[PDB]
């Protein structure tokens, strides 16, 4: 069915392949080529997983864990039975995300608005394949890889924080979180801003954005406006997660496994305006 | 019984029958296959 | 009115639907009784 | 439960918690039907009962507007249900084609809601999208190019007209439309900022939704200094089918 | 072109604001245009209104922060060069555990003391200017109750945890690096904090925090070309923006919000991040010791 | 106790009923299979 | 009306009354069966 | 006390009591199971 | 307000009503069979 | 009295009536049941 | 109809969809004959 | 049973239907390949 | 050619070339996961 | 995504290739002298 | 005459000279007060 709106919008057109094919809506969805082959993807990766679980010892659902293949078979690809299943999945699960954001492009050009959700979706799928894909082979074997498991992959990183000494004193994972933390800040400021013009005390009428540009310079100095807000989230969201891949990709490739954060800082330390 | 297609869309009906046949019949064969006792694949070690 | 059909239409489906479901559920017997000489469940609560 | 037992107060408080968020799902996807609902069921649905969803819309919201107002959403006046379309295949989810023209039909990308015929008022009650002729005290700011007299030019490299005014928001500084006085039949039509280049790549303002005679059909807003939501809706939409339907011969 | 910027940019007269009830003070005149500020969003830095709770939010944080700065450089011998060498490394730390709940000496948790009570003091004053300044316009206080989830996880941290496990000894110094080094002790102490089933939930919605707002603010770039970014005015009158931003993600994922309710799954979000934080606080060590003991009890 | 059915649509109802009621017997039926004494697939070591 | 009339309303109860009632009796044997199999409800003792 | 239906919706009200109550009984099931002495499928060991 | 007329009110009251009670007597004889299989409330030395 | 709901709205007034009862009731019997004395289900010495 | 198909159109199509279909399953029944002839499953409760 | 193409269009159906088969014939493929004993590439662990 | 009044084959063509080659990279993958096979 | 043309694109790309080629024979001729200094394949 | 300060106008040009000055002298003085040799208050260490 469609929303009482929607007719208007369903029309035909602005795929990238397949032509009229694919052209159409599975209840709410639009399938596309790029749906089907996501849904395979999906489908395909998480048979996979349970098979792997099959072959293992519980089916508690926190305990699941397809783990990366063993360092002796380096970036090769394993046996089955002993890693290549975590690199199917790897590959099933990239594949589901590109054809997820490629079919977020057919959308946007079928609605004929702008890529901004497909891009930053980009931002997320990077920071994955940087976490299994770029970090291992710099590394120079998969086993370097998380474990897709609720809570294994929790313990790899553990794992690898506390490889590295105290993870906290990572440069780039310190810009990250702030820009993380910063992130959850606006998301609730500007929430809560809406809400309460939308939603205001009793008896009030609803509120304008200049209502909100009060508000907000009374509460952080000065306005950034409607799509100030909209490009600053977008831009703190996405330079977190670019931050984190930076982050993850100087720890093992650049800074030494067995390296230490802490004491990568006595660089300031020991500078000769204060050392001797 | 012939009424509930006067209630349910026999097509959407069949379709979701289909997926949840599908997806029954592949939890059953996993939940066999990881059991030692009848996985029917390598044997009785598992 | 009704949610969708006639009762001719509803009545044709049926008839269909239940031959398919009958040879469906008769398949499955069939792959149950010889699943059973294969290997039968339901163990003695001491075992097999 | 007691120190040996195996309930305890912290699963105690994560059940408490996964009870609360169920609930707190629930209420969320049930204000996200607010608008759009009852849904239209499409080729081959029985139309008889409404297709409403697992949590059911809520009881229409009424909001208070400013000068006594009232507004209840959702907004079913703002559908446009039945539009120039057809089914391109008899069988559900089919796409449908324009059967007319869709810069004219609205129907596609080119798409419009019946919103109300009148501006927004922002709160001295005057409408905020104004021509720079009528908000005294506001200046473009050379800091950045100035897209007056510019020549605004298609999609198809085809002058289109020129550029006129620049139409500014009151009390959320921007601007949001260039007036461009068409080629050669003496009318103004808008502009959205977004859909236009104002660089001067060469010397001119440049459009490539729509080709240079396509901007004679841009929708006119009825007043001269003042344009409503249904001419801000129909402006955007004509020049967001151009994104599907014109792709002017450039090929 | 894509809205990241803004390509032409008008300027004009100060706006004062809107006019307030009959409850307050006359506001600053600062009213300032930044030209950076207006190029990533608006332009102007001013009026801050600074009332009775602003001004005295003020003076208890900036009590506090006089407090810990004068800590760390006597704890350094006063010496300007080795606090600009060991600034990230110095803090005043919490009292002694031989201490318990009681006033400690200065410096042994004294004016660690008092700079958390002057900056619980100021924190809470905060929480109140938030309140008034909504409600003098006539608002709702969705703002401030975002606030006291944050304010929540912060008394926690350092107030009610420390109640409950009867020390000051466990609370936060105040110092960038001996902070990181209380957290990461924190989590080593009480078993491993990633099985502490409140500090997954709010991971998952500090990550959806992200998530959603990279999402939102991508949709309504978007469709801002449609007029997508006045987001009242799109919820009281719905146009074609917040249609085909609802229409993208309804075929994307078969669900969408509205142009309110997607505001309410954002405060919601954001909101439950430090609420499940604060309860997972609360829970590690008056109620569970070791986190993975507990994991394994379970899952 | 009929006129139940001038309140709740029939439909949705009966979709919910059967949702409730896949997920009721699958727990049941996983939950019995997690115990060592009502396990019938691998018997009573477990 | 809520969406129905009297008479589906009442066509629709019937129908439902009797298909739970198979459903009832249905689960009943199999409980039988279920409890032949291995009995549920242990004393305070055990097994 | 038929009243109560004229403050309340017996729709909603009926789905929220039946959803009340189905967690309730799930609950006390539950918090029976994990008990050594009202567990009834393994038993007091 | 509900949208509901008084004569729709006892109607669905009088039914809820039975419905409640026939619902509690379930429960009670639920109750009186559990007890027969394990009381609870013990003594303050134990059961 | 009845003034009261000159004030509340009856009907927000009962929700969170309800829900704050509800509330403490659990609580409470949570409350005793981690106790070793108030158990009424393992009972004491635990 | 709702596919659009007229019956003639529809007993058509599913003469060769029928065709298709069950060279599909002789050639599937050819290959786990092949198959068995080289690994038989199903093994015994003790093993192969 | 020929009526089925009278609910189901047969292009968007078959090409369903072939992907389907293809994703199951790959998923049994695997599972023979990560066992020991239908490994007809490497044969058993031995 | 009764295959091609369904599936006209300008675009019922690409799509089979892309899944040959997936098909093509999929085996390849699966031998280099062996020993014997590996002719790396 | 970010507000620029197509024209400015390429020659900023145009711009970007240059100076990355000219930062690559710098590159080399840094090398080689290295080399002059220390042949580092013994 | 020099058109830098056409570009940086002098009310902000010369503050940060200033700014840049002053963190050059501090930075300096610092780095011979580190010294031991060029150290003038507890001047030559050992
Ligand atoms: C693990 C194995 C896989 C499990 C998968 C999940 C299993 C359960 C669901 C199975 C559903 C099967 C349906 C088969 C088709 C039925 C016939 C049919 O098509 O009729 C038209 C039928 C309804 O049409 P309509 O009436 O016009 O729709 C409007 C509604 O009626 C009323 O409007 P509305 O606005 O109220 O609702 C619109 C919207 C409702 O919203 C959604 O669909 C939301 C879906 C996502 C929900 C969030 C999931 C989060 C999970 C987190 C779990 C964390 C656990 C661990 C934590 C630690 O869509 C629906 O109505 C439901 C569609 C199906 C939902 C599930 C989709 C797959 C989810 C996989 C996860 O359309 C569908 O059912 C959609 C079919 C396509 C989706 C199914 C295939 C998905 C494949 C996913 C692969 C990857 C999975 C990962
Ligand atoms: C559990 C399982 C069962 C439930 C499952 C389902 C759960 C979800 C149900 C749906 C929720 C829907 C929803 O969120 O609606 C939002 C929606 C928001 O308003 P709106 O409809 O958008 O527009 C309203 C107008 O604009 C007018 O707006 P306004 O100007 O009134 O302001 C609106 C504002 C507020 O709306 C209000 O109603 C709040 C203010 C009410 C009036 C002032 C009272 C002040 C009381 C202070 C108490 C302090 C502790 C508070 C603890 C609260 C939770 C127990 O809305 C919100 O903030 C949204 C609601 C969520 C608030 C979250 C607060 C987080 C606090 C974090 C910790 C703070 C610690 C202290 C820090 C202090 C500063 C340093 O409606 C409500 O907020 C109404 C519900 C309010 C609930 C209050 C609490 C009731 C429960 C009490 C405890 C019961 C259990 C324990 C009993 C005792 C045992 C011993
Ligand atoms: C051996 C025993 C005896 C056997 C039988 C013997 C006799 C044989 C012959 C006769 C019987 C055979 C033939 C029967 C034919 C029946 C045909 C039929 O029912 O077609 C329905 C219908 C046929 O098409 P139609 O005629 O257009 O339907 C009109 C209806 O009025 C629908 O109108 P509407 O569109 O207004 O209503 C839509 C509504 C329809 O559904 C509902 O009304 C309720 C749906 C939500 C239920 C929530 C859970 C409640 C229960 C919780 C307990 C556990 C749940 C499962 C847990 C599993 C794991 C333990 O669904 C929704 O609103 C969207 C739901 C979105 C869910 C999103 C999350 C999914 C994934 C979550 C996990 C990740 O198709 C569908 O309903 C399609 C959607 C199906 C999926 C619904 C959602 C599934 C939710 C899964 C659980 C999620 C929470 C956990
Ligand atoms: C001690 C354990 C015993 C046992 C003792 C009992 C007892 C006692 C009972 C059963 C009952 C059942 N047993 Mg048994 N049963 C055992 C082993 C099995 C095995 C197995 C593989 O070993 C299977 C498949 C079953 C199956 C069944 C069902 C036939 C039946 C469950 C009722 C039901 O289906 O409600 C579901 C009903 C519906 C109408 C659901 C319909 C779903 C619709 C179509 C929509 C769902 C949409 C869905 C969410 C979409 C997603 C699907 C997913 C992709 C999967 N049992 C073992 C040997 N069994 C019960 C019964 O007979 O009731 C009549 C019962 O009381
Ligand atoms: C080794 C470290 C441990 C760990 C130890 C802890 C500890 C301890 C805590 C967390 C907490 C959190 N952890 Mg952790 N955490 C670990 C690994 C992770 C990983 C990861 C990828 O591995 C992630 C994403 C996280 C993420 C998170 C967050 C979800 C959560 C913080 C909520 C928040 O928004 O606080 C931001 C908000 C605040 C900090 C409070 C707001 C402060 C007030 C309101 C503002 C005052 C400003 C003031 C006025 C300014 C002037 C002050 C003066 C200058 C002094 N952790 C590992 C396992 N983590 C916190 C939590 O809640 O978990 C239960 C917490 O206490
Ligand atoms: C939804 C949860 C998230 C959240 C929400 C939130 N925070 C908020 C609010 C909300 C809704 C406000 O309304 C309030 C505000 O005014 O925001 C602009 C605030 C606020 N959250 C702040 C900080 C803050 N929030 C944090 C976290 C979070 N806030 C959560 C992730 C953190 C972290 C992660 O550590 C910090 C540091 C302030 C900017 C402000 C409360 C200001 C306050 O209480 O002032 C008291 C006054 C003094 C102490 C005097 C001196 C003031 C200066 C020191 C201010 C400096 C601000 C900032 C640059 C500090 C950064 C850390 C320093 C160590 C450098
Ligand atoms: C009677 C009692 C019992 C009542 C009190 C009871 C109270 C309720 C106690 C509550 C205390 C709790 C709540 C506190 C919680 C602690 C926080 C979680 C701290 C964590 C993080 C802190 C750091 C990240 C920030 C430190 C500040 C900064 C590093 C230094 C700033 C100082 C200098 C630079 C100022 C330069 C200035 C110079 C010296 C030049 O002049
Ligand atoms: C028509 C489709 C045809 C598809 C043809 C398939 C082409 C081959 C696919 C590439 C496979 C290469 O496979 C893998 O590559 C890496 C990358 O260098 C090799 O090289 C690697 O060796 C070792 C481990 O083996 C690593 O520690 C090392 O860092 C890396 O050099 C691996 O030893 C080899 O196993
Ligand atoms: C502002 C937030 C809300 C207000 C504060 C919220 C909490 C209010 C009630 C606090 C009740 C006191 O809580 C009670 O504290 C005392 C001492 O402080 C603890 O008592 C004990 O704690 C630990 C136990 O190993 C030891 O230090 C010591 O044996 C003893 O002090 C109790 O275990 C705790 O239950
Ligand atoms: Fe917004």
């Amino acid at each position: 069915a469609m929303l009482s709106f929607e007719k208007k919008y369903r029309v035909r057109g602005g795929t990238l392949i397949g032509g009229d094919l694919f052209d159409f809506w599975v209840g709410p969805f639009y399938v596309g080529i790029f749906g089907v082959m996501t849904v395979f993807f999906a489908l395909i990766g998480i048979a996979l997983i349970a098979w792997n679980t099959a072959l293992g010892p519980t089916w508690n659902l926190w305990q699941i864990s397809v783990n990366p293949p063993d360092a002796k078979y380096g970036l090769g690809f394993a046996p089955l039975a002993e890693g290549g299943i975590w690199q199917w999945v790897s590959i099933c699960a990239t594949g589901a995300f590109v054809t997820w954001a490629l079919r977020e492009v057919e959308i946007c050009r079928k609605l004929g608005i702008g890529f901004h959700v497909p891009f930053a979706f980009s931002f997320a799928i990077f920071a994955y394949v940087t976490l299994v894909v770029i970090r291992p082979v710099l590394m120079g074997s998969w086993s370097y890889g998380f474990p897709y498991g609720i809570f294994t992959h929790l313990d790899w990183v553990s794992n690898t924080g506390y490889s590295y000494g105290q993870f906290h004193y990572n440069p780039a994972h310190m810009i990250a979180i702030t820009f993380f933390f910063t992130t959850c800040l606006a998301l609730a400021l500007h929430g809560g801003l809406v809400l309460s013009a939308l939603n205001p005390d009793r008896g009030e009428p609803v509120k304008s954005p200049e209502h909100e540009n009060t508000v907000f310079r009374d509460l952080v100095g000065y306005s950034i406006g409607t799509i100030g807000i909209h490009r600053l989230g977008l831009f703190l969201a996405l330079s977190a997660v670019f931050f984190s891949a930076v982050c993850m990709i100087i720890s093992g490739p650049v800074l030494a496994e067995g390296g230490s954060w802490p004491d990568w800082w006595n660089w300031w330390r020991n500078l000769p305006i204060w050392n001797p | 019984m012939w009424r509930i297609w006067l209630l349910f869309d026999p097509r959407r009906a069949l379709v979701l029958l289909f997926v949840f046949l599908f997806g029954l019949a592949i939890i059953i064969h996993f939940i066999l296959l990881s059991t030692s006792r009848f996985n029917w694949l390598d044997g009785p070690r598992a | 009115s009704i949610s969708g059909l006639s009762e001719a239409e509803a009545k044709e489906f049926h008839s269909i639907f239940v031959t398919s479901f009958f040879l469906f559920i008769v398949v499955a017997v069939v792959a149950h009784i010889l699943a059973w000489m294969w290997r039968p469940w339901l163990p003695k609560a001491t075992g097999y | 439960m007691q120190p040996g037992a195996y309930l305890d107060l912290a699963q105690v408080t994560l059940y408490v918690f996964w009870i609360f968020f169920a609930g707190l799902l629930f209420y969320l996807r049930r204000e996200d039907k607010r608008e759009g609902y009852p849904l239209v069921a499409d080729a081959g649905s029985g139309t008889r009962l409404a297709k409403i969803g697992v949590p059911a819309p809520p009881d229409p919201k009424t909001y208070l507007l400013r000068g006594g107002a009232t507004k209840t959403v959702p907004s079913t006046s703002n559908d446009r249900p039945n539009v120039a379309l057809t089914p391109a295949a008899p069988w559900p989810g089919a796409p449908f084609v324009p059967t007319g023209n869709p810069f004219a039909d609205g129907v596609g990308p080119g798409s419009y809601a019946q919103r109300a015929d009148v501006p927004e008022l922002g709160l001295d009650n005057l409408p905020i999208i104004v021509p720079l002729r009528a908000a005294k005290g506001m200046f473009l700011d050379p800091r950045d190019p100035n897209p007056v007299g510019m020549p605004v030019v298609g999609c198809d490299g085809v002058v289109g007209g020129t550029v006129t005014e620049v139409w500014v928001d009151r009390a959320e500084v921007l601007a949001r439309y260039l007036e461009v006085e068409v080629a050669k039949s003496r009318k103004r039509v808008l502009l959205p900022v977004p859909f236009a280049l104002i660089n001067d790549p060469f010397g001119k303002v440049s459009v490539d939704a729509i080709r240079g005679d396509q901007f004679a059909g841009v929708p006119t807003t009825s007043k001269g200094d003042q344009v409503s939501k249904l001419e801000e809706d129909k402006i955007c939409a004509y020049y967001g089918a151009g994104t599907l339907y014109a792709t002017p011969l450039r090929s | 072109y894509q809205n990241i910027f803004t390509q032409v940019q008008v300027e004009g007269p100060a706006y004062a604001g809107v006019p307030l009830r009959p409850g307050s003070s006359p506001r600053e005149t600062q009213t300032t245009f930044n030209y950076w500020l207006g190029k990533i969003g608006d332009a102007q830095v001013g009026p801050v209104y600074l009332g009775f709770t602003g001004v005295c939010s003020l003076l208890c944080g900036f009590v506090a922060i006089e407090i810990i700065g004068l800590n760390m450089l006597a704890s350094v011998d006063w010496s300007p060069i080795e606090f600009l060498r060991q600034f990230c490394w110095l803090a005043l730390e919490p009292p002694k555990p031989e201490y318990g709940l009681t006033i400690p000496p200065l410096k042994e948790g004294g004016w660690w003391l008092m700079a958390g009570f002057f900056l619980t003091v100021s924190i809470a004053l905060w929480w109140v200017r938030t309140y008034r300044r909504s409600r003098a316009l006539g608002m709702g206080t969705h703002v401030s109750w975002a606030f006291a989830s944050a304010i929540l996880l912060y008394l926690a941290l350092g107030f009610i945890q420390p109640l409950l496990m009867g020390s000051w000894s466990e609370a936060p110094p105040f110092g960038v690096f001996p902070h990181l080094d209380w957290t990461n002790n924190f989590s080593i102490k009480y078993g491993n904090l990633y099985y502490n089933p409140f500090h997954c939930l709010s991971i998952a919605f500090l990550y959806g925090s992200a998530l959603l707002f990279a999402m939102h603010g991508a949709t309504i770039l978007a469709v801002s070309r449609y007029g997508g970014e006045r987001e009242i005015e799109q919820m009281l009158d719905r146009g074609t923006a917040l249609e085909r931003a609802a229409l993208f993600w309804r075929w994307t994922m078969g669900f969408n919000a509205t142009a309110e309710s997607i505001h309410r799954w954002a405060w919601w979000f954001a909101v439950l991040c430090p609420l499940t934080g604060a309860i997972g606080i609360i829970l590690t060590g008056p109620v569970v010791d070791n986190w993975f003991d507990w994991g394994v009890k379970h899952g």
